[PDB]
């Protein structure tokens, strides 16, 4: 047996009652899958959501041990499988997610072929092992056939516009998801449901609809229990709020956090935001990472050195930061911080810039509201407001 | 920066 | 009989070797459909090209008499009056153009009847009789089978476009036109060729990209032999050059004015593109029409005010334009002037702002020429400059 | 201002 079926037995022998409870826990309609599961190597339940929705109901402490030996002693050419897949890149557990790959590019399953492909170039576009465009020619060598593999070939593009600060392609491409199309397998359906539920609060977000955002992310928290698509849901909830609302930006922010605990990743993530959340609101910041050299945590640490007029850590600090490489949506965060710091119009003309080239209608308001300060011709601000850049 | 994420 | 029949047998009888040359003149490289036409009623030659250019050889001071004679009695049933309304929309000799109209709408033809309508449309709405959404719903319910009202009901649009100053819409549809697909109809497939030149140079004019605005108007003037193309790509041509080159744009304008000598409007239009053209380069302007209350003549009026400083003048004529209804384009240049005369930098935000929204690259260089005399940012100019309005 | 046509 494998260690989920030999805890539920050993619970059964303690507790009767159980079968109930599991039954009612994973969707079935009575015990028969549960006896069939427990007693048979190798079978699987209809819809992967029964054996996921078990283990957090009962084992919450243990369920990555569980699922790692489950997934990874899955016949990998089975539906089971393929879920497993999805649950994997989902919860971001790439040692159970990259397993599965390699074994089912390798097997004689069609439909897990494609699976395990497409994810493996979701997986080599999100490491930066290829570029965007070898990673649309491979997909469409692929000749995709299933209505999954149609989505997510969307869908890791939508993620990686967004990982890059590229986001004028993603309003459009997240319509073109059609998952009703999706039909076999209920758990890839739902689960891709919340992944365009928090893409889309994203999408929102930088289009500057908050209510929309934040509306988007509720839906996100209601569909899931899934620790990563909580997380980004607090996240951009939370981000959503940081020009208006100090402590409902904070309380969404600690709150990721305290589910956030034991996950380094996560918790950095609420680190940074809260960071940036003082920053904005020019609060004593106790978030800086001190001990960084990635452009999020350098550009925060000048951030507060120029609230608080300490130019000279902070000129030090950007002379760090020029000696890297941005993206758009970095460079623009970049020129604000050098037109705070310099007191220069055409740095904040630049982030303007950068803004519009990365479409990022939130952060601008950043600059705008500097070159406001400084006494810009409101009719000037509008023309910057309402134009765009063509991409 | 901004921390972003989906 | 009809007077060219007439004319031609006249002119036979003094001289035969006249028939060969017609030959070679009407495509007809054989003078058998000659004899047939001249000598029987109700003979046409397979293409309209051939009556058309005989009559511009041998009677070139009486086409429009002669083509009105000839056109009206046509029957209505034919791809020569099909042919003919082609021909008398190109000429804007509406008259001819308006009878078929109601004479073809009401027929039993189908080929013509659709011509018919699609030719109604289009006058009605050139002359604002229905508005665009009323032209698209109309075109749509006519359920167009032929490829040539396919590429005219796209062109109507165009026309309609260019006149209103909605120049974004322009470039993408014009691509959609396929003449290519018109076989059975030379004489339209050719002319509609010549519109194409015609409205694809306005197009790069607008687009600021002026070499290939005047390589279009070269192949238009090669393409044709109607005066009403002749005109307009003459008068592209000079508009191209309005920024750069005073002597080559004022050639255009005069060349087009010498080909205009009996046509009214044609010389009126020439007259308005040196009146602009003079203002431009700021010289003493002998082209103004001080008896017009178009705002096209109003405006070159304050521009040569504002150019000598008769301020109160100048104020008194942006006076009559503020009660007068202004398209975007318009708009954008009386922001312009209203900029120039005020030295208010507003003002040409505001011009900026309705260049963008008209799409006009070309006209946009005068009020940010202004704001760079006046001193303003360079990166600023430069996000001016590049970025563009959603349409 | 400009005239323009086609």
């Amino acid at each position: 047996m494998e260690l989920i079926r030999i805890a539920m037995k050993k619970d059964l022998e303690n507790d009767n009652s159980l079968m109930n409870k599991w039954a009612t826990v994973a969707g079935l309609k009575n015990p028969n899958p549960l006896y069939d599961f427990l007693n048979h190597d190798g079978k699987t339940f209809n819809e992967f959501s029964s054996i996921v929705n078990i283990v957090k109901s009962q084992y919450p402490d243990r369920e990555y041990e569980l699922m790692k030996d489950y997934c990874l002693n899955l016949d990998v050419k089975t539906k089971a499988a393929r879920s497993a897949l999805e649950y994997a890149d989902a919860n971001m557990f790439f040692e159970i997610e990259d397993v599965l790959i390699d074994s089912m590019i390798s097997c004689s399953n069609m439909k897990s072929k494609e699976y395990g492909k497409v994810y493996k170039i979701h997986r080599e576009l999100s490491n930066s092992v290829i570029t965007e465009f070898e990673a649309v020619k491979r997909l469409g060598k692929l000749n995709i056939k299933t209505p999954e593999m149609n989505s997510f070939s969307r869908l890791l593009l939508l993620y990686h516009y967004l990982s890059t600060g590229n986001f004028s392609p993603m309003a459009q491409l997240i319509k073109q998801i059609d998952l009703s199309e999706i039909s076999e397998n209920m758990y890839i359906r739902n689960t891709y449901q919340t992944r365009v539920h928090v893409l889309m609060s994203n999408i929102k977000l930088n289009e500057n609809s908050l209510e929309e955002c934040r509306e988007y992310s509720k839906k996100a928290l209601e569909s899931t229990n899934i620790l990563r698509f909580q997380v980004f849901s607090y996240l951009t909830i939370g981000n959503s709020l940081l020009f208006s609302n100090y402590e409902l930006a904070q309380e969404n922010f600690l709150k990721g956090l305290s589910i956030s605990v034991q996950n380094e990743n996560y918790n950095m993530i609420f680190q940074q935001a809260l960071c940036f959340l003082n920053n904005v609101w020019r609060k004593e910041n106790k978030w800086i990472n001190f001990e960084s050299d990635s452009i999020m945590d350098l550009q925060e640490q000048a951030h507060c050195f120029i609230n608080f007029n300490e130019n000279s850590k902070a000129k030090e600090v950007l002379d760090k930061l020029d000696l890297l490489v941005h993206n758009d949506n970095e460079l623009a965060m970049h020129y604000y911080l050098k037109g705070r710091l310099e007191q220069n119009k055409a740095c904040f003309y630049s982030s303007i810039e950068y803004f519009k080239k990365s479409n990022d209608k939130f952060l601008i308001r950043l600059p705008l509201l500097e070159l406001q300060k400084m006494g810009e011709n409101q009719k000037l601000l509008e023309l910057l407001l309402l134009l765009e850049h063509h991409h | 920066g901004m921390p972003r994420g989906a």
